[PDB]
RNA sequence: GUUUGACCUCAAAUCAGGUAGGAGUACCCGCUGAAUAUCAAUAAGCGGAGGAAAAGAAACCAACCGGGAUUGCCUUAGUAACGCGAGUGAAGCGGCAAAAGCUCAAAUUUGAAAUCUGGUACCUUCGGUGCCCGAGUUGUAAUUUGGAGAGGG
RNA sequence: GUUCUUUGUAAAGUGCCUUCGAAGAGUCGAGUUGUUUGGAUGCAGCUCUAAGUGGGUGGUUCCAUCUAAAGCUAA
RNA sequence: AUGGUGAA
């Protein structure tokens, strides 16, 4: 009935109605209620890898500056 | 205003009378 | 949170703040006299009595002259341009002192400047030069 | 259930608060001189009390405009009429004492 | 000035001169998308009273809406959503008839350097005012909310919900009174 | 051990091409045994590779030297809604009014005592 | 986190207690009882020149 | 003119310079919204922003010898008022925290569209200048926002 | 504090005399229908649609206070 | 009751 879903792979797009119960897909926005607060935690930022949230923090403490040290 | 009333006069006649108007 | 959880798993590392004691310090930045009677032991209300001054104007609620004499020192711490001063000796020249004369002249008082602001200029002109 | 457990924390941010307008305001007393007002209320009406600000014809008779008296420190509010010979020479009293007491730096 | 003279005219809305106006200029829009770019405001002394201005930046926009969330506000909301890379500012009512209501939305470009550089306009361009109409930010979204003074918006003053929320709560000190 | 970045900084386009070129091939020679050297021609290639890019990189900049609109890529990095949030020289613009209300009447500094 | 922990107290009845808890101190029984060492003090209140 | 031009309108370009989706969501704004009075402008749903949001300088509050932006707290007060039944339930005045006013439409710059976007070459590059291009006259700059204000001496 | 520049018959303020002296319409308002309020107000589909010494809010002949139908603004 | 799931 499900299958493998590109944009999560959770395994739950449906074969005949072309879409996917748990994100959405292919629907924009990603599926999310505020009953479903454990779903919410499941899918919630921070949960992956944040290749580039993790640094905006830092960069922020330095005011975004750019450029090298001078030695 | 003197220069407010002849405009008003003079938008007056422009426009005619309203529908409502033209039965007086 | 998970958030809060996946960064202090990571080793990225926290961009740690230490701001705290700054909150209580806080340097004057308005005046060099100030600064230097200025003393941050005491409070505001305090260092503005010590200095002899007032930190309030109206009421304060609930319960409660050898610096300003500096304050007092301290307070005791145009021309015409090039074309303009041809201007006016040109005036002068044709009408010396006339300046009701001077106000009808149709070809040298371009501007009709009237006959306060010719007198004016040419009072502020002859005492500049002559 | 709202519980006001920062009711010190409150106070120490507006003492900081406070002092850092001080710092920036060094000179000046971080109060706009308020005039004297007679409420309404007969309850309330022989009390008197601070203003917003100053009258224009109150300051007119300052022997200053509102323009400049706002730049030394007193408040303006040009809605208030003025209906009391008492308040209003009360007023004019303390604008003078304000005057006379303010110093003003060099601009140069 | 001559604004005064349209304003005048405009006062007598049933005119049969305004009529014939209205008529004509219903049916050329009958003829074109229900969203579409204007090359200039149909009335220029309501749009200047409303702050547009003839500038590189302004755009005009007519939509139609259906008769019987008010209709302006269904207006700014299309435009806004068509136009998103621009702010709705403020509309006002072009023409009516039995079948269909028209109004005209004036919008600013925040993006464009004019405006940017413009100090009267430059306001706009600041993230709070993202989707005016959005939030009934705009004339007819404040007028909508009840925002005024007096007895007659003591129970909408300033946000209807904010005041039940506020009746709601339970403060409590730390030393109880 | 392996290469020295400052030594790098100085060589030429084609030499640094060769360079990468003979450390590549040393990895594919080394790759058929299967050694610690492996990882040192690894971490050599990655800096002559980066050596290379910022050769390229500045060498861009070089060309779009002053002129408006450069390419993205070498573009502030900082943040989307910093690009917004108007740029110092527009949220300080001020009507000649409201300059001329200022310069007429500037605010002050005054105390109160006497 | 609505439950009561600080408790109202009058002025007066504070005042009462510093008051109280002041005049205690100059009874060197009621002292040493409090577990001090005092027993070799050389006077009750304690006075000293104000260079300390 | 059995032609050639001014515009206005409408399309297209792998055109140059730009922005929009979405994520997060405790707080903010709007719409919708249950389990005739009550749970209720709650629960859930949708759309739109920031570090706060909204509101904000009265077609205000008062009937006083009057107060004078908005916002939050105590008080007003469990009062007025209502549903007079269970129950819901304000607001002025008063004290406190913090205070800042302004910008257009409107009456001719007409003795000079004096305004502004963009391209180009430089410099002291969050921008400035010379030139060009285009927008603007169906109004871009200064002068006025009721506290009045404007032409003159 | 330190150093170069201003300028151009350039822009403002003070008191007096003089000649003038604009104000957000399918908007206010009434009617009706849905909706909210403990407020009878406000919100909302639609017929009509207001005036400039005019209009809104309050009471015993009216007297008191503002000038809505545009917008910005830290605490 | 609100929002979703699969099932001809
Ligand atoms: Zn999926």
């Amino acid at each position: 009935s499900h299958t493998l879903c590109n944009r999560c792979g959770r395994r739950s797009f449906h074969v005949q109605k072309k879409t996917c119960s748990s994100c959405g897909y292919p629907a924009a926005k990603t599926r999310s209620y505020n009953w479903g607060a454990k779903a919410k935690r499941r899918h919630t930022t921070g949960t992956g890898r944040m290749r580039y949230l993790k640094h905006v923090s830092r960069r922020f403490k330095n005011g975004f500056q750019t450029g090298s040290a001078s030695k | 205003s003197n220069r407010t009333k002849f405009v008003r006069s003079l938008v007056r006649e422009i426009a005619g009378l309203s529908p409502y108007e033209r039965r007086l | 949170s998970v958030r809060k959880r996946k960064m202090n798993r990571s080793s990225v590392g926290k961009a740690t703040r230490r701001n705290k004691d700054k909150q209580r310090k806080i340097n004057i930045q308005s005046n060099p006299i100030i600064a230097a009677n200025w003393d941050y032991s005491l409070t505001m209300a305090q260092n503005y009595k010590k200095l002899g001054l007032r930190a309030k104007l109206q009421t304060p609620a609930g319960g409660k002259e050898t610096e300003v004499v500096k304050k007092l020192e301290e307070l005791a711490s145009r021309s015409q341009s090039e074309r303009e001063e041809e201007w006016l000796e040109k005036l002068y020249k044709k009408h010396g002192d006339d300046y009701k004369k001077m106000f009808f002249d149709k070809k040298l008082n371009i501007y009709q400047q009237s006959e306060g602001d010719l007198k004016r200029r040419l009072l502020r002109w002859k005492k500049r030069n002559g | 259930v709202k519980v006001h457990f920062d009711q010190a924390g409150k106070k120490v941010s507006r003492r900081n608060a406070r002092a850092t307008r001080a710092a920036k305001i060094a000179p000046r007393p971080l109060d706009l001189l308020r005039p004297v007002v007679r409420a309404p209320t007969v309850k309330y009406n022989r009390k008197v009390r601070a203003g917003r600000g100053f009258t224009l014809a109150e300051v007119k008779a300052a022997g200053l405009t509102a323009a400049y008296a706002r730049t030394i420190g007193i408040a303006v509010d040009h809605r208030r009429q003025n209906r009391n010979q008492e308040i209003f020479d009360a007023n004019v009293q303390r604008l003078k004492e304000y005057q006379s007491k303010i110093i003003v730096f060099p601009r140069n | 000035g001559a604004y005064k003279y349209l304003e005048e005219l405009q006062r007598k809305k049933q005119s049969d001169v305004l009529r014939f106006l209205q008529r004509v200029r219903v049916w050329e829009y009958r003829q074109k998308n229900v969203i579409h770019r204007a090359a200039r405001p149909t009335r220029p002394d309501k749009a200047r009273r409303l702050g547009y201005k003839a500038k590189q930046g302004f755009v005009i926009y007519r939509v139609r809406v259906r008769r019987g969330r008010s209709l302006r506000a269904t207006a700014e909301e299309r435009v806004g959503r068509r136009a998103a890379n621009l702010r709705v500012l403020n509309s006002y009512w072009v023409n009516q008839d039995s079948t269909y209501k028209y109004f005209e939305v004036i919008l600013v470009d925040p993006q464009h350097k004019a405006i940017r550089r413009d100090a009267r306009y430059n306001w706009i361009c600041d993230p709070v005012h993202k989707h005016r109409e959005a939030r009934g930010l705009t004339a007819t979204g404040k007028k909508s909310r009840g925002i005024n003074k007096g007895h007659k918006f003591n129970n909408t003053k300033a946000g209807r919900r904010k005041t039940w929320k506020r009746q709601n709560t339970l403060s409590l000190w730390r030393y109880r009174k | 051990a392996g290469v020295k970045a400052y030594e790098l900084r100085t060589k030429s386009k084609e030499q640094l091409a060769s360079q990468l070129v003979d450390l590549k091939k040393e990895l594919a020679e080394l790759k058929v045994q299967k050694l610690p050297k492996i990882k040192t021609v690894r971490k050599s290639i990655a800096c002559v590779l980066t050596v290379i890019n910022e050769q390229q990189r500045e060498a861009v900049r070089q060309l779009y030297k002053g002129k408006k609109y450069q390419p993205k890529d070498l573009r502030a990095k900082k943040t989307r809604a910093l690009r917004r949030a108007l740029t110092k020289f527009e949220a300080s613009q001020v009507t000649e009014k409201q300059r001329k209300k200022q310069i007429a009447f500037p605010q002050r500094k005054y105390a109160i005592k006497a | 986190t609505w439950r009561k922990w600080n408790v109202k107290v009058n002025h007066n009845e504070k005042r009462y207690a510093t008051a109280s808890a002041i005049a205690a101190t100059a009874v060197a029984s009621l002292v040493l009882a409090r577990g001090h060492r005092v027993e070799k003090i050389p006077e009750i209140p304690l006075v000293v020149s104000t260079d300390l």
